[PDB]
DNA sequence: GCTTACCTGGTG
RNA sequence: CCCCC
DNA sequence: GGTAAGC
């Protein structure tokens, strides 16, 4: 049933898992030649790419995190914070 | 993934609704009607007859042949047919639960022996669970034997008001093998109770009161549990081992459901003809047998349906079996590609997170690459390369889905790719793959590595990785699979890499130090008496890769 | 049967410990909501001593000039001698540490001051000393304010769970209880001054490095826990023996011991080898 | 294939699929008590070829101006004029529309969107069924018999007399095309 | 190689979900099958280069997915189905819990 | 009869397309799929309205395969016919058989036996024609029928129709 | 509450639910010489009001299935006489935090 | 009392061997045993026969028994399980699966 | 209170 | 089988 | 060949 944005109650921390599935989702993407949101600086791996992106907030992507009742908060990879 | 493109739209399943096949529903989805005890032979002719081992129900010749559908080996699900059973049958799986909904049915009316005018009954009705409720009910009506005409009222115990009629009297059943015997009230009137008999009255049930049973009007009604119509399993699931042309081995499977259509015929042949009744019964229990045996051939009731070798037939409940069963076996876990295994060796000069890969192994495995615009230049001369050179490629598979075999393709040399092709390339430095040590009791049992292909035969590891694999050379084996996708190699790299490990969350401390001839050569190394001259210094220093270059 | 117990028990994104059917196992995963790897063996100091040497070590007492801190500790020293207003800060301080004693002496009823905690915060303290060349020969540039406070703010920051709701609001000031014990217990007014001989640059940055690394040390929503717990539990259950015989030798002395009360455990057994009553 | 708002609600239940007629029974996808994508309960929309033929034409229109906004970075006459708005926005492979877009300019009683809009607040009075409402703007009849054969659902529900009135009313505003 | 139970446990324990997912389909048995929208099952006569898609005695035609399950799930199904069990797949959730 | 329904049609998006420009080739994909289709469920999926307002909502991105499958929310014109349904469409082709009549985007067959029996087919005629007391019915004639039931054909329904009862044939 | 010495006649007890909304309780006099509740291993088991349950299962989305559960028969829910569907907040110390509170649903 | 007598007499068992757990996983273990409201065996008796999905308890010991049972009854295998999904080939709900991905048009847009 | 029905490590 | 921590 | 939950 989607919490609204003001009533998010879940980590503003991007979790170790969320990380993996959005540089592995986004190095895919890459890898079938979706568009680059960065300026590869002569790279070349989809997934350092993905990690370019991750780092410079340009992954065009939102995690919709599930509450064990079905209701999700939706975050995106920019609002997410980056630490690990 | 089951190949070639199919227009309808791909879901994943969200439910499981177990149930029961109604008779209408097993020939509703039926395509052969299934007839005869022969699995071939047209008269002699080397080709599938008319009445087992089908039609129609799929294929063998690998010859597309597979009825109107007609779409070949891989591709093809078999298709279920029936054999209309001459007399019903009670499924092993269920004769308990028969005997039990016996129990609590009145045997003559089809009503429930108990109901909201007893107040331990109305108790149990209130049961939310159905296992835990029928279980209730059956403890309570197991000893009611009676089917109460008229019971006390609610209010006034001294008069009474009627339920529901009948008033019979109710058996004291007992398992006599695969047969269910009452015991009416002289000396008692012992009958065995027939499957005819039972089938009418669970028929005869109310919705309301199989509803108050575990059972449910739409997918699982009581009456099924009883058979009438046999599913018939296409030849996927029972496959006709051919020893080329003209010699081919039946499965198990198929000869049983020959006996059970042998002894059918005999059945519906004396039912027909003038049936000595004494005949029937023999025909009718050894249907019954078969039945029950080829579901479960493990029953407590000894004659252990044997092969005419001596062999005891392989029952389908016992394909299902727990370790090498279906479940177990095949889908819990399950025998895979992309794999190898070898005698691993230890080595200082790897990298802790490193895996030195033979390249004989290297050279089989096979990562599959897409061809972009990054990869177009590299892919090309990987396949340049071919099959045979390390930095190599096996395959090319192309938009037009089929794949290019680089040893054996007349256009092997030439071969200009196009993006979106997928060049299968062999196994290179750096690729993160997944190593493990059996039995992999942790988490750390198995990690990521980076590929490091190396000469000779072994799996060489970083001395220090050694204790969280619980390994040691002394030709120990450890095994290596491959990620395919750019997004389990994420995985992999992001969330199984060696370094990530080194603090086990079990013990709450690291799980990875120095050792053997490291942790005796440090003690030594740093004791006051241990002093080095520049030559070696030097020599130490260089050692070191990420030394600032200052002495 | 661990791993087949335990396989659907995950961390989700609530904080919460949950099965396939989404019954609750743990409100907070092992009651803390920190993840096992990011867990030290730390010191609660005030749990142990006479309550004359935690006096000692605690109590600043500004209104009395043997007992207030000494000038030479921090510039505010000399005017800081009977200020009213700040000893009701240090009042505070002290009698929070000696409530936390009192409850840690609940808790851990053997006196046991060791139990492994998230942000090991004595390599944090001694990490700042060698950073910013800490003179111990020097007078701090911190406040009392700086300090009482200081800490305070930190422990408003230490969020395992998020909710503006008093059952998520009082379960997040539960599951920080023993680590704030730890931390008031090791950056109380007395012992930054005189011990550590911190500067505010140094303090500062030891509460900023707490409070991330203490976010760092919380669970993440996806934790595979269930299995992780049946696997912990497992490879030590392989290392156990069947026999022992630790007790042979005399009998009317035994004890049923290693792999076979594994067995009576999780087969919660009925007809158990060795009952016994411990009566005091 | 394309699915709609009606929720999904039987089980197995095999198909218990019923018959479609004018005792309106159009089918479970063509109910009176429909449910929008805002998920409110909306009532049936049935269109008079006039009014479909002028929603077709308005949404067409609005089409080529998003498409040429997004290009930076009299019945002979009117069914030419179509055919010229078609192979703007339609995908020219798209006979359906094209056979559609000639039958409704062709058997449109009322031109104009005043002259739509009167005929549907007239009809709108009436209180039948949207499918009547419909049938009632696109078969021109005469008299409450012509009317009540043609579409047999109106039978009790209209008098006789008030049906006459209306289509006294309807006939006035018949496009003199 | 035996990428067995135990071994599936780890990759549980480390969350690598997708990991485990291509293990088992790709790199062992990803089969595909036509289910039925009504009975949840693997009835669909599909033929198709005819594009033509039918579950008799459901009368279908139309209401039907294609779903990726491992062959030896395929079996497993059609083993419980030949014991008058049913086992149906349904791709929406009729609970909504 | 022809309605205006809320409808949506899943698409799935490739990678590739995920750029700027992607609601517009989704507008696109949704209109190549769904316009100008026909179903026996909905009937025949006319024209797309609010092309300025079609809902894409989020696309959830599918697991081993990199594409985006997006659930298109939109609304359009479809055309349904009905047993007792009355028509009025024009005669397209005509046979000994009957005539067929175009009504919109389908036809509607009218029997020789489901027409009054003073209709008589003309093989002579240019073009062939059925003709009565007072009646000519040949191509291009308008005539109103009343369907008698209908047939779902892939792409396309067709429906038997008469002319036979009261108020119905030439006009 | 009744309090008997040895036991109640199977008579007698018949007449129990006999007087609702009126909840009778039968204790046995030996049971309650020692209290349970003061163990070293019995915790703080504290009894939730109509309103405090809804905002329990509000705050955490539960279904009073997925709350762990007492049995009626439990020592602690006989001393406070619990009823079926009473939720009990269980306030026990913690080696790991240093309080941690539990809910239970009285089935 | 029983859970925390129950956990005493696990971390004894344990312990007594030199081994170290650390608190959490026999604190899990324990608690799984215990929230039914009574003792729940690590066993086909025990929690093998909970209202826990079909597929994922006829995994573990009574593969057979209970997939009969499934039918009989006609039980719903919600699929939230891994065991299920591992079944079926589809991604778990577990990790990297615990959570949805989605892309932003609105975000896809402003990085153009 | 006796008889039944389930189970028993990992690879190769 | 014959091999393993 | 060991345990328990059936009758
Ligand atoms: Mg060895
Ligand atoms: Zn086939
Ligand atoms: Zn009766
Ligand atoms: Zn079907």
């Amino acid at each position: 049933k989607a919490i609204p944005k003001d009533q998010r109650a879940t980590t503003p921390y991007m979790t170790k898992y969320e990380r993996a599935r959005i540089l592995g989702t986004r190095a895919l993407q890459i890898s079938m030649n979706a568009p680059v949101f960065v300026d590869l600086e002569g790279e070349t791996d989809p997934l350092r790419i993905a990690m370019k992106e991750l780092a410079e907030k340009k992954i065009p992507l939102v995690i919709r995190r599930y509450l064990p009742d079905g209701s999700f908060e939706d975050w995106s990879v920019e609002e997410l914070i980056v630490d690990l | 993934v089951g190949q070639q493109y199919s227009s309808a739209p791909l879901r994943t399943v969200k439910e499981v609704q177990f149930g029961l096949f109604s008779p209408e529903e097993v020939r509703a989805i039926s395509v052969a009607k299934i007839r005869f005890p022969e699995t071939m032979d047209e008269t002699q002719t080397r080709a599938k007859i008319g009445g087992l081992n089908d039609p129609r129900l799929g294929s063998i010749d690998r010859n597309l042949k597979c009825q109107t559908c007609q779409e070949g080996m891989n591709e093809c699900p078999g298709h279920f047919g029936h054999i209309d059973l001459a007399k019903p049958v009670f499924h092993v799986g269920f004769i308990a639960k028969i005997k039990k909904v016996c129990e609590c049915v009145c045997m003559h009316c089809g009503k429930l022996l108990l109901d909201e005018h007893n107040e331990l009954m109305r108790q149990a009705l209130a049961i939310k669970d159905s296992k835990k409720r029928f279980a209730a009910i059956w403890t309570l009506c197991k000893t009611k034997m009676v089917c109460e005409t008229d019971v006390p009222s609610e209010d006034d115990p001294t008069q009474l008001v009627s339920r529901g009629g009948c008033g019979n009297t109710q058996p004291t059943i007992r398992k006599d093998g695969l047969k269910l015997v009452g015991s009416w009230k002289d000396e008692p009137e012992l009958r065995v109770l027939s499957t005819e008999e039972i089938l009418n009255i669970f028929k005869h049930i109310s919705v309301k009161d199989f509803t108050s049973l575990g059972f449910n009007e739409v997918f699982s009604r009581p009456e099924w549990m009883i058979l009438t119509c046999l599913p018939v399993p296409p030849p996927p699931v029972r496959p006709s081992i051919s020893f080329n042309e003209s010699q081919r081995g039946e499965d198990d499977l198929t000869f049983k459901l020959a006996d059970i259509l042998k002894a059918n015929i005999s059945l519906e042949t004396l039912e027909h003809n003038g049936a000595p009744h004494h005949a029937i019964e023999e025909a009718e229990s050894l249907l019954q047998f078969h039945v029950a045996t080829y579901m479960d051939n493990d029953i407590a009731g000894q004659p252990q349906a044997l092969q005419k070798s001596g062999r005891p037939v392989k029952s389908i409940r016992a394909r299902l079996k727990g370790k090498e069963g279906r479940i177990r076996g095949n889908l819990m876990g399950k025998r895979v590609d992309f794999s190898a295994r070898t005698v691993i060796s230890g080595d200082p000069n790897l990298e802790l997170d490193q895996v030195g890969v033979p390249k004989s192994i290297a050279k089989t495995l096979t990562y599959p690459e897409v061809v972009t615009p990054y990869n177009i230049d590299r892919l090309t001369q990987l396949v340049r390369n071919g099959p045979n050179e390390h930095p190599g490629a096996k395959y090319v598979i192309r938009d037009s889905g089929d794949r290019i075999d680089l040893r054996y393709s007349k256009r092997a040399g030439d071969i200009q790719l196009q993006y979106g092709w997928k060049v299968e390339r062999h196994i290179m430095d750096n690729d993160p793959v997944l190593f493990n040590r059996q039995p992999s009791l942790h988490k750390m049992s198995m990690m990521a590595h980076r590929v490091k292909v190396i000469p000779y035969s072994t799996f060489r590891l970083n001395l220090s990785v050694t204790s969280p694999y619980n390994a040691d050379f002394d030709g120990d084996e450890m095994n290596l699979h491959v990620p395919q996708s750019e997004e389990t190699r994420a995985e992999l790299s992001q969330l199984c890499a060696v370094p990530l490990q080194i603090v086990s969350p079990q013990s709450n401390k690291p799980c990875m130090g120095i050792v053997q001839d490291t942790l005796c050569g440090i003690r030594k190394l740093t004791l006051r008496d241990t002093f080095i001259e520049l030559d070696q210094v030097l020599n130490m220093l260089y050692w070191v890769p990420d030394w600032d270059g200052v002495i | 049967r661990l791993v087949k117990a335990l396989e659907d028990i995950m961390v989700h994104y609530d904080n919460t410990t949950r099965n396939s059917l989404g019954n609750v196992i743990q409100f907070i995963y092992g009651e803390d909501g920190m993840d096992a790897a990011h867990i030290e063996k730390q010191s609660l100091d005030t749990i142990g001593g006479s309550d004359a040497a935690f006096e000692k070590r605690y109590r600043v007492d500004l209104l009395n000039t043997d007992h207030t801190l000494d000038p030479s500790l921090l510039e505010s020293g000399s005017e800081i001698l009977g200020d009213l207003k700040l000893q009701v800060l240090l009042d505070e301080e002290y009698k929070q540490l000696v409530k936390d004693r009192k409850f840690l002496r609940e808790v851990f009823v053997d006196g046991e001051a060791n139990w492994p905690l998230p942000v090991n915060i004595r390599r944090i303290i001694q990490n700042a000393q060698q950073t910013f060349h800490i003179d111990h020969t020097k007078p701090s540039d911190l406040t009392i304010k700086d300090i009482v406070l200081g800490v305070k703010d930190l422990q408003e920051n230490l969020l395992v769970l998020r909710g503006k709701n008093e059952i998520i609001q009082n379960a997040q000031r539960d599951a920080v209880t023993l680590f704030c014990c730890l931390l008031r217990s090791r950056l109380a007014t007395r012992r930054v001054l005189q011990e550590y001989r911190l500067t505010k640059q140094a303090f500062d940055w030891v509460l900023s490095n707490i409070e991330a690394q203490f976010l760092r040390s919380v669970v993440h929503p996806g934790e595979m826990v269930g299995v992780l717990a049946a696997q912990s539990i497992g490879e030590p259950a392989t290392q156990m023996t069947l026999n022992t015989f630790h007790f042979a030798g005399v009998a009317s002395k035994k004890v049923t011991s290693g792999v076979p009360r594994l067995k009576e455990i999780l087969n919660v057994a009925k007809n158990m080898k060795t009952p016994s009553l411990t009566v005091y | 294939s394309t699915s709609t708002f009606q929720t999904r609600r039987r089980r197995l239940k095999k198909v218990e699929e019923e018959e479609n007629a004018a005792t309106l029974q159009l089918g479970q996808e063509f109910q009176l008590k429909q449910i929008n994508h805002q998920g409110e309960e909306e009532e049936l929309i049935a269109l008079n070829l006039s009014e479909a033929r002028l929603v077709i034409k308005e949404a067409l229109v609005e089409r080529r101006r998003a498409f040429k906004r997004s290009q930076k970075k009299t019945r002979e006459k009117e069914l030419e004029s179509i055919d010229v708005l078609l192979e703007q926005t339609t995908g020219g492979n798209n006979k359906d529309l094209k056979n559609t877009m000639q039958y409704l300019t062709n058997f449109s009683r009322f031109r104009d969107q005043e002259t739509v809009g009167a005929v549907i607040q007239l009809l709108k009075s009436t209180g039948l069924h949207p499918f009547e409402v419909a049938q009632l703007g696109s078969l021109a009849c005469d008299t409450a018999d012509e009317a009540k054969t043609l579409i047999p659902s109106l039978n009790n529900k209209i008098s006789d007399d008030e049906l006459e009135r209306i289509l006294k009313e309807l006939s006035n505003l018949e496009t003199l095309y | 190689l035996r990428f067995g139970e135990m071994e599936r446990d780890c990759m549980i324990a480390h969350g690598a979900a997708s990991f485990l997912k291509e293990r088992l389909m790709e790199a062992s048995d990803a089969f595909r099958v036509h289910i039925c929208g009504i009975c949840g099952l693997m009835t669909v006569i599909a033929k198709l280069n005819h594009n033509q898609f039918e579950c008799k005695g459901c009368d279908n035609k139309i209401d039907i997915y294609q779903i990726h399950i491992p062959y030896a799930a395929k079996l497993l199904f059609q083993e419980l189905m030949a014991m008058n069990i049913t086992p149906r797949l349904y791709t929406d959730r009729s609970r909504d819990f | 009869m022809f309605f205006i329904k809320d409808l949506s049609l899943n698409i799935t998006l490739h990678p590739s397309f995920f750029g700027p420009r992607m609601k517009q080739y989704l507008k696109t994909k949704l209109l190549e799929e769904v316009e100008g289709s026909c179903t026996g469920k909905f009937g025949y999926i006319l024209c797309v309205l609010d092309y300025d307002n079609i809902d894409i909502q989020r696309g959830r991105i599918l697991p081993t395969d990199g594409s985006a499958e997006f659930n298109v929310k939109y609304r359009a014109v479809v055309f349904k016919p009905f047993k007792g349904e009355v028509v009025d469409g024009t005669v397209v082709s005509c046979s000994q058989h009957g005539f067929e009549v175009q009504v919109g985007p389908m036809k509607v067959f009218v029997t020789k036996h489901l027409m009054p029996q003073d209709l008589t087919f003309n093989a002579g005629s240019n073009p062939p024609s059925y003709q009565s007391s007072e009646d000519v019915i040949t191509i291009k004639s308008r005539i109103r029928v009343k369907i008698e039931g209908c047939i779902s054909q892939v792409s396309s329904i067709h429906a038997i129709g008469s002319i036979k009862e009261d108020y119905l044939g030439a006009i | 509450i009744f309090v008997y010495q040895n036991n109640i006649t199977p008579s007698a007890m018949k007449l129990v639910p006999s007087i609702p909304p009126a909840t009778i309780e039968t204790f046995n006099e030996a049971a309650l010489v020692v209290n349970i509740t003061h163990h070293e291993l019995v915790p703080k088991h504290i009894r939730l009001s109509s309103d405090e349950k809804r905002e329990l299962l509000k705050r955490y989305r539960l279904k009073e299935s997925q709350l762990p559960r007492i049995q009626r028969a439990d020592p602690v829910a006989l001393y406070l006489g619990l009823k079926r569907g009473e939720v009990v907040k269980i306030i026990r110390k913690s080696e790991t935090s240093g309080r941690y509170a539990s809910y239970r649903i009285c089935m | 009392a029983g859970r925390a007598a129950l956990y005493k007499e696990v971390y004894n068992v344990i312990a007594s061997d030199g081994s170290y757990v650390n608190y959490r996983h026999m604190a899990l273990l324990v608690d799984v045993m215990t929230t039914q409201g009574g003792l729940t065996s690590v066993t086909r008796h025990g929690f093998n026969r909970s209202n826990t999905g079909a597929l994922m308890r006829c995994s573990f010991e009574e593969t057979v028994e209970i997939l009969f049972e499934a039918g009989a009854s006609a039980e719903l295998d919600d699929c939230r399980g891994v065991s299920e999904n591992v079944i079926l080939g589809q991604m778990a709900p577990i990790g990297t699966g615990a959570f949805d991905v989605m892309i932003d048009e609105e975000s896809l847009v402003k990085y153009m």
